[PDB]
This record gives structure tokens, sequence and C-alpha cells, in this order.
């Protein structure tokens, strides 16, 4: 018996709960998630049938680490819009700007308290949901959410008082080791303890188990010549080109060395204007150099994954030709590799900034809806698009 | 009434009950409408006066058509406007393709049901009309239903719900004998003797009619070759039925558009059949009665379609399970199709792919793209990917997603001698080649003045321009690069102005769509090594500054 121990959580003035969809699971992939859904019911509180109630939100069952057994990741993508980003002013969990600085971040999926600990009242109705049916023989059934649903940020932002007091001992015991809940998951990052972090993370994930069931099931350490003529139509062509996520700095006098015709000759290689503009400007190339780029906690990061070969480089930026961090994941030997990458940048966008980036993926509309459920893990959704016919490299890097 | 468990229905937020009237159609109407309000109680009690405090609704007594009288119609609009978003809606259809085989099915439609079900009470009172009562100086007869309404969105929602619940205890007292519902029709089949299936339908409609629903039938009445939504099945196989009749032309986009209805349904299939040119030029037609002419090939979309339709064609092994579940694409209609199948002769499904998308997506990428039209089909139909016997082989295919500018992921492919298609017609060499005659492009145009011009510049002193009227740009450039590869041989290197331009060569694209695009395919084909290269738009760049000038000036 609980028994009564809400919170009040409500929608922004003209909205309705989510009417989303559901994708078409393979089989297998329901059989699991009906049976995540029983033990569910089963145990109680989280989940219950619905049947005269609208609302529904995208579910995925997946698989997360090694594997073994399976784990349903709910797309409560629009009940954010919905609840969250309303239900984002108080409740809310502010962003630590030393995170970053604190060079070691271990990270825990402490969500599972989440559950049957606190829970939904008089709202539980959009939390709704279906587990499908092959071909639609069946009007595969739909469940209620009755506790916290491990999912949405609106349930970190009711469990911040409980996961406080909980995480209240250690924060003394071990003071000034940064701290940051973001949504199911802690980012405890420290200073360069030498490879120590073991240590206290293991301490940490030990006393959450003491002190509470918060669990983060297991130790979770996530613990960090020829200068030929084309030669310039290369050369200049982007160098005339980077220079515009810049001011209008030379470039030209090393530019008119290709005057005339004839492409296969060298030019120079040794020049004022040229090698006193090529290196000019090859000086001018290093990260640190920037100007007014500012993150405004106002206007949506976007970012765009340019496919590289084995390597894929990356771009998070807030507003055109002004990169806010620009480097490159690359793992070789595809589809299975952007999973990867959108992954990392968006637990790289968080520790910095405490919101995932919209992403402008490099992959076909629906070859991503079919199997990004395949290599994905992290809770968490990045809110993606698929910006194709196609990006501009031929360089950007080198 | 019924005895089972009524569904709480609350009106949207803020909203009320409808005020809706009306003005009679005399004797006619009122007469019809009570004859039959009246047996609304006391022969199966589906309504109950109660005239005065509630709101309203729309009478109207209407039925002609193939029957003998006078039926009755309040599909309520406001009542249906005040709570609607309300329920989850019915949506499905679950394709043949994948409905395993019984050995034998039945399909015992039911009673007058969206009626026999109850409807709350704290409700019902919003479900009310007035009949005036007598003649002119009629007093008001006033109801309001107790059961779902015809026609009020409560009614398929809940409907569709109460009846599985029913279905359940049934469908766990002998699970095998899994059955489907969509609206007044139970389409019940398991691999029975037919004889025991003769009996386990009666228990079926005997566990129905303890729950109203009065399943009317003699254990299974309906012609047994059954009328799915097309989809004329049976446990055999299945197919679609009537499939056509065009006169002759007077042919308006109305009719074209219908066409390619007829044809696409066939789709599922009849092999082969393929739309491109029937709805090709049904383009514009701003307008139902526009006769647009049809063409010369659209005749061809007709004909080849129509001798393709026999009856050579027809049904699958349904869902079969234990068999691989390949998959072909047999394709190049000049376009691209596949059939899904199972075991040899008789086929799953048949689904084409035409590619309304692109500046000529390539075979190997407009066979990607079909992929991943069977994979997330199958998906669907029978919840798995299969295995793909494909034209293409590795080489191909190995080097373009390796190195195609976006990404993507196929299932198991296994390839088969066949019509090729293989598009490695030409591929570009990445280092400019040395002892060749790099051109020097640009074409340039005005905005007003049509006034277009197909450049180029060499480094031996050559040159030439040949004028163009009636272009844009985008154009010139692209001629201003035929006539490069026109006024040369074997090598050739070409520098342009232009990202749009090489975008098109790069992607290297195929099939006629633009003539000049078509051709400045041909003559790659054909031309030992190539290389295009870009060049930024003018800013004066070594050899693209000298012919930025031919094609200028002239404007
Ligand atoms: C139209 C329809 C939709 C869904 N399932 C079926 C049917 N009807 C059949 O007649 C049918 C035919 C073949 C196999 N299953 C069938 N059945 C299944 C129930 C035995």
């Amino acid at each position: 018996i609980s028994p009564i121990e809400t919170v009040p959580v409500k929608l922004k003035p003209g909205m309705d709960g989510p009417k989303v969809k559901q994708w078409p699971l393979t089989e297998e992939k329901i059989k699991a998630l009906v049976e995540i859904c029983t033990e569910m019911e089963k145990e109680g509180k989280i989940s219950k049938i619905g049947p005269e109630n609208p609302y529904n939100t995208p579910v995925f069952a997946i698989k997360k680490k090694d594997s073994t057994k399976w784990r349903k990741l709910v797309d409560f993508r629009e009940l954010n819009k919905r609840t969250q980003d309303f239900w984002e002013v108080q409740l809310g969990i502010p962003h630590p700007a030393g995170l970053k600085k604190k060079k070691s971040v271990t990270v825990l999926d402490v969500g599972d308290a989440y559950f049957s600990v606190p829970l939904d009242e008089d709202f539980r109705k959009y939390t709704a949901f279906t587990i499908p049916s092959i071909n639609n023989e069946t009007p595969g059934i739909r469940y209620q959410y009755n506790v916290l649903p491990q999912g949405w940020k609106g349930s970190p932002a009711i469990f911040q008082s409980s996961m406080t007091k909980i995480l209240e001992p250690f924060k003394k015991q071990n003071p000034d080791i940064v701290i940051y809940q973001y949504m199911d998951d802690l980012y405890v990052g420290s200073d360069l303890e030498i490879g120590q972090h073991r240590t206290k993370i293991e301490e940490l994930r030990q006393h959450l188990l003491r002190w509470g069931l918060t669990t983060p099931d297991k130790k979770h350490q996530k613990e960090p010549d020829s200068w030929t003529v084309n030669d310039i139509q290369k050369l200049v062509g982007k160098l005339n080109w980077a220079s515009q996520i810049y001011p209008g700095i030379k470039v030209r006098q090393l530019c008119k060395l290709l005057r005339g015709t004839k492409a296969l000759t060298e030019v120079i290689p040794l020049t004022e204007e040229a090698e006193l503009e090529l290196a000019e400007n090859r000086e001018i190339l290093k990260e640190p150099v920037h100007g007014v780029y500012y993150d405004p906690s106002k206007d949506l990061i976007a970012e765009i994954q340019k496919q590289g070969q084995g390597q894929w480089t990356y771009q998070i930026y807030q507003e055109p030709f002004k990169n806010l961090k620009t480097g490159k994941y690359a793992r070789m030997r595809d589809v299975k590799q952007l999973t990867e990458a959108v992954q990392k940048i968006t637990t790289e966008s968080i520790v910095i900034w405490g919101k995932t980036p919209k992403f402008k993926l490099p992959i076909q509309k629906e070859t991503w809806e079919t199997w990004w459920t395949e290599y994905w893990q992290a809770t968490w959704i990045p809110e993606w698009e698929f910006v194709n016919t196609p990006p501009l490299v031929k360089l950007w890097y080198q | 009434i019924s005895p089972i468990e009524t569904v709480p229905v609350k009106l949207k937020p803020g909203m009320d009950g409808p005020k809706v009237k009306q003005w009679p159609l005399t004797e006619e109407k009122i007469k019809a409408l009570v004859e039959i309000c009246t047996e609304m109680e006391k022969e199966g009690k589906i309504s109950k006066i109660g005239p005065e405090n509630p709101y309203n609704t729309p009478v109207f007594a209407i039925k002609k058509k193939d029957s003998t009288k006078w039926r009755k119609l309040v599909d309520f609009r406001e009542l249906n406007k005040r709570t609607q978003d309300f329920w989850e809606v019915q949506l499905g259809i679950p394709h043949p393709a994948g409905l395993k085989k019984k050995k034998s099915v039945t399909v015992l439609d039911v009673g007058d049901a969206y009626f026999s079900v109850p409807l709350d009470e704290d409700f019902r009172k919003y479900t009310a009309f007035t009949i005036p009562s007598i003649n002119n100086e009629t007093p008001g007869i006033r109801y309001q239903y107790n059961v779902l309404p015809q026609g009020w969105k409560g009614s398929p929602a809940i409907f569709q719900s109460s009846m599985t619940k029913i279905l359940e205890p049934f469908k766990k007292q002998n699970p095998d004998i899994v059955i489907y519902q969509y609206m007044d029709d139970l389409y019940v089949g398991s691999d029975l003797e037919i004889g025991q299936h003769r009996t386990k339908i009666e228990e079926l409609r005997q566990h129905l009619l303890r729950w109203g629903l009065t399943t009317p039938d003699k254990k299974h009445q309906k012609e047994p070759p059954f009328l799915w939504m097309g989809y004329e099945l049976h446990p055999d196989k299945w197919t679609v039925q009537p499939i056509v009749l065009p006169e002759k032309d007077s042919w308006t986009v109305n009719d074209i558009q219908k066409l390619v209805g007829k044809l696409n349904w066939a789709s599922q299939i009849y092999p082969g059949i393929k739309v491109r040119q029937l709805c090709k030029l049904l383009r514009g037609t701003k307008a139902l009665t526009e006769v647009i002419p049809l063409t010369e090939e659209a005749e061809l979309e007709l004909a080849e379609n129509r001798e393709i339709l026999k009856e050579p064609v027809h049904g699958v092994y349904y869902d079969p399970s234990k068999d691989l579940i390949a998959e072909i694409q047999k394709q190049g209609q000049g376009q691209w199709t596949y059939q899904i199948y199972q075991e040899p002769f008789k086929n799953l499904k048949t689904g084409k792919y035409a590619r309304m998308r692109g500046a000529h997506t390539n075979d190997v990428k407009q066979l990607t793209e079909a992929v991943q039209k069977i994979t997330t089909e199958s998906i669907v139909i029978w919840g798995k990917t299969p295995k793909f016997k494909l034209p293409i082989q590795k080489e191909t295919w190995e080097t373009w997603w390796t190195e195609y500018w976006q990404a993507t992921w196929i299932p198991e492919w296994e390839f088969v001698n066949t019509p090729p298609l293989v598009k490695l017609w030409y591929q570009l060499e990445k280092e400019p080649i040395v002892g060749a005659e790099t051109f020097y492009v640009d074409g340039a145009a005005n905005r007003e003045t049509k006034l277009g011009k197909a450049g180029y510049v060499t480094n031996k002193g050559r040159q030439k321009v040949v004028p163009l009227t009636n272009t844009t740009n985008q154009k010139t450039e692209l001629q201003a690069i035929y006539l490069a590869l026109q006024d040369s041989g074997l090598e050739v290197n070409i520098v342009t102005d232009s990202q749009y331009a090489l975008g098109i060569i790069q992607a290297q694209p195929d099939k006629s769509e633009s003539e000049l695009v078509n051709q400045i395919i041909e003559q790659l084909i054909k031309k030992e090594k190539v290389y295009l290269a870009w060049v930024p738009a003018h800013k004066g760049i070594g050899g693209n500054e000298q012919v930025d000038k031919l094609v200028s000036a002239g404007i």
C-alpha cells in the first residue's frame, strides 16, 4: 500500500495528449515487448490496460550492452513537447557548467527508481501506448502507466527531491564530485583521479543501493613538392569557402596564381601572398580563433553529421556557419555506425548543455525508422530529421 | 440490451449535448418513424421515452434500394462533434498475403449489433430526438438511446471493443480456432475436420447469442470465397476481382485517376502491371472534366497491362511459415518491380516500385530504394524481412554504398543472373588526367532575355561557343559540358563553376528525363577516362575567368 502520494502534472494551455503512431515492430520484437509488459502489469501499477482514450505513444523493445534480455524504450517524444517543455519551468533540474571541466565522467542509469517509488494521478491516461500484432490480425491491446514512466523528462522533474535526499549522504562524504541528473541517467563526473573514479563510482553505485533501492545495475564504467595547378582548384576553392565561417579574409593573391589556363602543370611551389597566405591562413585555422559564437539557451541546437568513409565527421551549431563544437566520431567497419555517432554526440551535447540536439541525418527516411532500434542502446531519443541530397565535403577537413 | 460492461463517455471538455431540431415530412415521416420507434422498446427495448429535460438530435426516415420498410436515420453530427477525438480509431488492414491458411474458415455476420451493446447512462440523455407527436399539433414524442447509436464514432471503437471482450472466454476455452473481426463480420477459421468445424461454429454462435449479438446464420451463411476489401479470398488462396471497363477516348483526368486506381489495386498479384505512363501525363489537370489527351506510350501501359490481366495470376500460399520467404526483385520494367514468394511457382505478393524520386537515382540507387519497401512491407505483413534475390552483385553494389555520400543498410541479399542493370555504366577518375586537354566550362543566360551561351576553352588555345536561346544558367552549364565532351576524345578533364551541374554527373544518373543530361551520360559511357572538378563560381579562377568571359557578354 503506498497509498496516495502524487504530484499535479499538467499540460500547457492549448494541448492534448500525444496521438502518435507505433512503428510496426518485428514480431520477435513484439513477442518480448509483450513479455516485458505482462511482468510489468503483474508487477503492478507499472501498466494497466486502457480502452476509450485515444492518446498513444510510440514504443520500442530493444536490448542494451552485450545483450541477453530486452527492454522497452518508450518514445515519449510528443508528451515531452506536450508536458516537460511546459513543465520544464520549475521541477526543472538546472545544468552544472563544470561537469565538462571535470574531465572524467561516468554515467549511471539510475532510472528504475522512477517506477513504483512515486506516481501519476489523474494523468496516467496520457502515457498510453500499444503493443502490436503482426499484420493487425488482432487489435493488439494498449496499456496505461500508473507510475513514473521510465522515459519522459516529466519523471525526474518529479523525482528530484527523493533523488536529492538519497544522493545527499554522498555529496558530502565525497564532497564536490559534480553530480548531474539529466533524465534517468546520472553524470557523476570528477577530476583525473588517477584512473580512479572506478572506486567512487562503485562507491556510489553501492551508496544508492544501501540508502535506497535506486539501482544503477552494475558499476556502469564509461570511463574516458607537387603543387599542381588543379591542387589550387582545391586549395583555393575550399580555402575561399572555409573563410565564410569567418570574415572576408584573404586567399586571392594565392588565388590568381592559376591565370590563363593549363591544368596538370605544377604552380610555383614558393611565393609571396602564396606561402605567405597559404600559411597566413594555415595559422588562421585553429579551433579557438572564433568570435561571437554563443549559446542562447533559447534557440534550438541543430546538428549535421557528415559520413566520412570508415570515419564520420559531426558538427553541433546553434545558428548557421558558426559551429559551437565540430569534431569527428569514427569506427572502421554503417547504418549501425551513424547509430553510434548520433548517440556519441547527444551524450556529449548533454554533458555540455543540458539538452540533446536536433539531428539532420544523411540517411534515407525509413532505412532508419526500420532499425535505428538495432544497435541503439541509450534511453533518451534525440529528435532527428533526414537531410539528404546532399552535403559538401571534398575537404572541410584537410 | 446485453449484459455487458458499459464504456464511460465524456463530452469534449467544455462542450454540451446537441441542440439540433428539424421540421417533418408529415405523415410519411412520423408514421414510419414510430411504427418503428415503438419497437425501440416493445421488440427489444433499445431506447426509452424521456422527452423533457435533455437536449436533442435529427430524426429523419429514409430507406429505399432493395427491401420493404421505411428505415430511420439520425447520424447526429453535433453530438458526433462534442466528444469525437475521444476514442482510439479502428485502423488496420490484414494483408491476405500473410493470413496463414486455415483448413476451413467462416464469416458469421452479426445481427443489428452496434445497437445490442449498451451505452452508458450518465450520457444517453444527449441521444434524444423529438418525433413530433400528433399530426400538426404533434405534442412532442421524445426518446433517447440506450445502446450504441448508428453514426456516432463512439460506436465503432466501443463496439470493436465490446465484442473482443465477449470473444475472449471462448477464444480461451479453445485456442487454435483463432478469429478476426471487421464490423458486423467475424472471419472465423481453423484447421478442423469440416464436421467438428460445423459444431465449433455453433458454439461460437451460441456463446455469442448469450451476450446479445444473435449471429444470423445457419452455422456459416455466406458464399465460401468472400469479398474482403477487394481481396476475394479463400483458405485456398486469394485475389482481387472485377478490374476494368475503359470504353474509348474522351479520357478525362477523373477517369485516368481511377484507372491508375484499378491498375494499382491489381498490382497485388498480377505480374508486371506498371502505371508509369498512365499517370505520367496525369499532371496539372487542375479539373476533373479535363479530357487530357492520352499519349503514345500510355497506350502501352494500358496495353501491356491489358493482356497481363488474365487469370494465370491469383493468390499465394498465404503465410505458410518454415520457408525462407525469398523475395526477388525481377526489376526492369523500364522501372522496378518485385515479387515476394515462398516456394517455386505460385507467388505470395506482387508489388512494384516506380521511382518518382530523383535526377535519375540509378539502378543501384533505385534498387536500394526498393529493398526498403519490400523490407518495410515484409516487416508489416509477416513481421520480418525477406531473403533477397537481387539482379545486382557485389562490385556494383559493393562500391556504391561504400562510396555514396549518404547512409543505408540492407538485409541478406543474394544475386541472380538476369538483366544485370548493374549501373557501373560510367565512373569518374579522381585525379585530373595529365597529358589531357583540360576544357574550361561556362554557360550562361539572362533572366529576362532568354539569351543563353554554351561555352568552353582549353589550354590548347582552342575555344568555341554555341549560342542558345530559351534556357537558364543551370541548363547552359550542362550544354557547357556536353560540348566539351562532344569536342574531345578518349581522356578529357573538365573544370566548371557549378556545384549543381556536377552533382548530376557525379550522382551518375541514367534514363531520359532531361535530354541534355540524357546525352551528357551516353558520352560518358564511352570516353576512356573523364574527371569533372569544381572551381568557385567565377571569382577569377584560372581558366574559369577566361571562359567566364565567353559565355557572359551577349545578354
Ligand atoms: C478476410 C480475413 C481476414 C483475416 N483473417 C481471415 C480472413 N478470412 C478468410 O476467409 C481467411 C482466408 C484464409 C485464411 N485465413 C482467413 N481468415 C482467418 C481467420 C481465419
